């Protein structure tokens, strides 16, 4: 699978991958950048902690990286 | 730490234009902004813009938007500050200065720009606008 | 269009004492207020970032406050190399904007008003 993966923000071949994720969390700077993204490729969906989010997909490049709509 | 190393002085027509280099040795940037800020003889702090360079994105003072580019080139760690139609009240040094608040760090990036402190500042460009 | 920071041109401050150098703006309580540190012919320096905390090295007598309408660097018992230009900053995200302060210069006078 592709996907795209931090902290290069590019997308990535994972030849022996077939998921992509998006895991997301606030750390103490959450309100003036957003929350921190880490994108990366497995062969399942990782697992995380309470208060962290993490959303996976299994298509190419299915984890673009998200920045938050300025308003 | 990092050094923000500028180019030397400039001396300008007026209607010219100038281009201002700031290397990033003893490191380099990516994960880190930059900014320009200028201060006119005897003047305060007015920022120019800045450049988030993961994100490709950069930011511009309305007072030069359209006159102002500011880029950077990761492979050499070289940010630049290009203004056009200078005029005799451009007579500034123009530091290019870091934030402090990196983009990314160990795996994760964050997902909105703000302009944090400045905490590594380069030693500033003379540039002088006259005829 | 953006947004707007007020500083006093100028402070005196007897030395041993007190200088408090004020940056204000509409509900600055809801910024994040840093401070810079600039003497002639030299580039500036932070002394105060987010409102109230000192980037390692800086003496512990620069302190900041920013609640409602004014943000203040203040400076206890002041010394003779304190004498500077002080800028306020922020980050205005309605604007996107880094907007300095004027500046203050910080004059610290030879000799005590009175005993
Ligand atoms: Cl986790
Ligand atoms: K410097």
């Amino acid at each position: 699978i592709r996907c795209f993966i931090t902290p290069d923000i590019t997308s990535k071949d994972c030849p022996n991958g077939h998921v992509c994720y998006t895991k997301t969390w606030c750390d103490a700077f959450c309100s003036i950048r957003g929350k921190r993204v880490d994108l990366g490729c497995a062969a399942t969906c990782p697992t995380v902690k309470t208060g962290v989010d993490i959303q996976c997909c299994s298509t190419d490049n299915c984890n673009p990286f998200p920045t938050r709509k300025r308003p | 730490q990092v050094q923000l190393v500028q180019s030397g002085a400039e001396v300008k027509k007026p209607g010219s234009s100038v281009k201002v280099s700031c290397k990033a040795s003893g490191g380099t940037f990516s994960s880190y902004a930059i900014s320009w800020v200028r201060q006119a003889p005897g003047q305060g702090l007015e920022w120019m813009g800045g450049i988030i360079p993961i994100f490709g994105t950069a930011n511009y003072a309305q007072k030069f938007q359209g006159r102002v580019t500011i880029t950077a080139d990761e492979s050499t760690s070289t940010a630049y500050m290009e203004l056009r139609s200078l005029r005799s009240d451009d007579t500034a040094v123009y530091y290019c200065a870091r934030d402090n608040l990196g983009y990314c760090s160990g795996g994760s990036c964050y997902s909105d720009y703000y302009y944090y402190y400045m905490d590594v500042w380069g030693q500033g460009t003379l540039v002088t606008v006259s005829s | 269009s953006s947004y707007e920071l007020t500083q006093p041109p100028s402070v005196s401050v007897a030395p041993g004492r007190t200088a408090t150098i004020t940056c204000e703006g509409d509900n600055i309580g809801q910024q994040i207020v840093h401070w810079y540190q600039q003497k002639p012919g030299q580039a500036p320096v932070a002394v105060i970032s987010s409102d109230s905390d000192r980037p390692s090295g800086i003496p512990e007598r620069f302190s900041g406050s920013n609640s409602g309408n004014t943000a203040t660097l203040t400076i206890s018992r002041v010394e003779a190399g304190d004498e500077a230009d002080y800028y306020c900053q922020v980050w205005d995200s309605g604007s996107d904007h880094v907007v300095f302060g004027g500046g203050t210069k910080v004059t610290v006078l030879e000799n005590l008003y009175f005993q």
